[PDB]
DNA sequence: TGGAGAATCCCGGTGCCGAGGCCGCTCAATTGGTCGTAGACAGCTCTAGCACCGCTTAAACGCACGTACGCGCTGTCCCCCGCGTTTTAACCGCCAAGGGGATTACTCCCTAGTCTCCAGGCCCGTGTCAGATATA
DNA sequence: TATATCTGACACGGCCTGGAGACTAGGGAGTAATCCCCTTGGCGGTTAAAACGCGGGGGACAGCGCGTACGTGCGTTTAAGCGGTGCTAGAGCTGTCTACGACCAATTGAGCGGCCTCGGCACCGGGATTCTCCA
């Protein structure tokens, strides 16, 4: 047998192709799972994770903190319209709400 | 040196909208959860994480309901929220 | 018994301040208690059903997460 | 042996925000987010397989699921990233 | 001559269109609207007839439910007239 | 090329849809907002239906695609298959 | 051999136990399906079919119609609280709406 | 060829309302209702089996799926006829 | 308060087409037997959830003052409803091309299954840095 | 906003199990071909509905008075909350066995496609019953 190379390194990803393939196989979705489906879904999950972490890090530097807390994730999700559409039925614990006051209540 | 009626409410809004801490005391919510769960199964154990999950979900639901209630109140040209606003919000949301 | 009164008037006021409500009527609190009772009854009944299917006498946070996911109220950060 | 996506979110976070850490509750949230998006996309791919009388999930099914679920720019960039990963896997 | 008061004809129309189950939007303009919407996505696209009636039924039901919530919003503002802020309030509360 | 057929959703048709919902009086600014609401909803359904058709490598949008598109967004329609 | 007895006949049901069993196997739900699961599912489906059909026949008899139309099914579902809770997200085609004029609009 | 509940809903109608017929569109609506409720209960039972690390959908999973999905009196009754049906099937 | 144009309800005749009953058959449900394995059940650990006392202290509760605000009344004017006339595009029928859905043969590449091997992720331990506290 | 301190969560550093390499087999889906439902473009009458216009009436909207009921501050109560200890249900893991469900094969009758029929119901026309507006 030759040297063992991981399937995530062949696709240039950090998310596991093999774990995603195993979760697709035991999750009872279809009778068969193709070769490119775990690669594709690992790439999609890596991109969505990257987008959430970029906006969370920007929100963390906006509050002068170098560690991401749930409040930074909530400010990351709900200030972007696409992630608000994706996570509209999702409650983030210890996330709070964005500060909005309607204009009729201002003095 | 009494403040105007409304400015302490506005500082309360800006204080509780900048915070993540739960606004309900933990022990009355524990007693309420156990009292409700007594009607479905007698002598249930409760994890602490389950009660914290219930409190977080209930607080988020009530905050969203009060936002919709405030929207109904301004739609009725009014600052004070009333039970008819809560009823209208739950009727439109489907409850 | 009578544990719905533990959800006090300042707690409902605090939750309305988080929602951006500037002025609150005196009849908000009974309605909020009833709304919270209905929501907790639904989620607790579903979590109790999830627990009694698993032959357990302890309501795990997984059961609460799945009970909220059954109603489209997905909760993050509690092992979901 | 509870499997989690913690080290991968470490790797992505250090890849794009090198001088930025993360908390434990934020990782519980991120783990739940990855699991939720995975379950959503895989369930839609299963529905796409059953509607067209197919027994396999391919890259086309995951592509169509990503186009159905994710909003516009998110769907476009996710499809681009997945197609790049698939052609990098196939060419190498 | 004979002239009805404002509201009696509207209430009779409400009773007629609540008793009936017929489609109220004309079929051919709805088909043309469906085709011009679908031509922005994929060119040279055909449609089954049952797809167009399914779209018409879903659209009519959604608009009728939106008008019910709009009427409740208009009554909440001490009015009997529906105005666009009632529609915007109903869609904001639903989450659209 | 079909252009500007949103005016085919006429003012009496919107009035009839409001009469079905139990509306006594309608302002004159309602109709443009109703046309916009109908257009937004129709693009949301039709994009998913065209996606379902394109996955099957077909050129005709069927009633199955519309039923699955409405079932996806929680607006399930009975009577057109399932 | 023996006489071929239908599984729905020995369970006292009219809905097909074997078809529900086949659809449970081929529906990619789990690896195994128990024996009592299709019997239970056919019983619940038959009960819900009977509950809709009884109220639809009552609505047809109240409208002096021999035959159940989709308007009768809509009048059956939306006038009962439990069936409207079950089918609140579902549109019945050619079903119309319930006659409900608001009190402030009537003179 | 095409498979639907074209004879069992008529059987239930004849044993409930023996002098009442059904139209084609109403029967298609009833077939869609049966398929939708079947999909809901089967998906809930599959999700319950996956939550408890089980590879089998038993009568207990269908019972708790019916208790989860249906409202109160409907769930209590449907549990009663389901229990009666499995008891009659096992006893005969 | 009572009368008239108009809508509404009720009843009888007519035609139609769509559900509904019946038959051939084929295909999927039924029966019979085998085997492996998922799960039922007992045993045991030790995690964690309930129970309770002290205290000190933040949070809640009651009371009083008062001013912003809800709410009702009035006026106005304007905008939408009601209805007559016109025009215009929907609708139905019949109609042909002709693109594409749907079926069938085949054949091949893709993916399940299996044995082996090893290295990546995971539990545990440690120490060190990022916020919260503290004060002006 | 600026200057010191503390602490507790967090990033880094041996075994085991699951992911990868190589091979085999078989079956699902791609490709080609064909056949016919069914989809669209179009002509033409027609008549129903959309559009336009005019009067008017009722209701959206603005202003104003008033009476009251939440907001706010302060003093007193009370029980959340943290620490600490104790103890016992029961969550969870492991081992063993046994019933039960997948699987394969032969049989057979249940349900579906196809076809013929008759009455339920929409439609038309006439008569009785409100019904809503106005003097």
């Amino acid at each position: 047998r030759a040297k063992a190379k991981t399937r995530s390194s062949r696709a240039g990803l950090q998310f596991p192709v093999g774990r995603v393939h195993r979760l697709l196989r035991k999750g009872n979705y279809a009778e068969r799972v193709g070769a490119g489906a775990p690669v594709y879904l690992a790439a999609v999950l890596e991109y969505l994770t990257a987008e959430i972490l970029e906006l969370a890090g920007n929100a963390a530097r906006d509050n002068k903190k170098t560690r991401i807390i749930p409040r930074h994730l909530q400010l990351a999700v709900r200030n972007d319209e696409e992630l608000n559409k994706l996570l509209g039925r999702v409650t983030i614990a210890q996330g709070g709400v964005l500060p909005n006051i309607q204009s009729v209540l201002l003095p | 040196h009494r403040y105007r009626p409304g400015t302490v409410a506005l500082r309360e809004i800006r204080r509780y909208q900048k915070s993540t801490e739960l606004l309900i005391r933990k022990l009355p919510f524990q007693r309420l959860v156990r009292e409700i769960a007594q009607d479905f199964k007698t002598d249930l154990r409760f994890q602490s994480s389950a009660v914290m999950a219930l409190q977080e979900a209930s607080e988020a639901y009530l905050v969203g309901l009060f936002e919709d209630t405030n929207l109904c109140a301004i739609h009725a040209k009014r600052v004070t929220i009333m039970p008819k606003d809560i009823q209208l919000a739950r009727r439109i949301r489907g409850e | 018994r009578d544990n719905i009164q533990g959800i006090t008037k300042p707690a409902i006021r605090r939750l309305a301040r988080r929602g951006g409500v500037k002025r609150i009527s005196g009849l908000i609190y009974e309605e909020t208690r009833g709304v919270l009772k209905v929501f907790l009854e639904n989620v607790i009944r579903d979590a109790v059903t999830y627990t009694e299917h698993a032959k357990r006498k302890t309501v795990t946070a997984m059961d609460v997460v799945y009970a909220l996911k059954r109603q489209g109220r997905t909760l993050y950060g509690f092992g979901g | 042996r509870k499997e989690s996506y913690a080290i991968y979110v470490y790797k992505v976070l250090k890849q794009v925000h090198p001088d930025t850490g993360i908390s434990s509750k934020a990782m519980s949230i991120m783990n739940s987010f990855v699991n939720d998006v995975f379950e959503r996309i895989a369930g839609e791919a299963s529905r796409l397989a059953h509607y067209n009388k197919r027994s396999t999930i391919t890259s086309r099914e995951i592509q169509t699921a990503v186009r159905l679920l994710l909003p516009g720019e998110l769907a476009k960039h996710a499809v681009s990233e997945g197609t790049k990963a698939v052609t990098k896997y196939t060419s190498a």
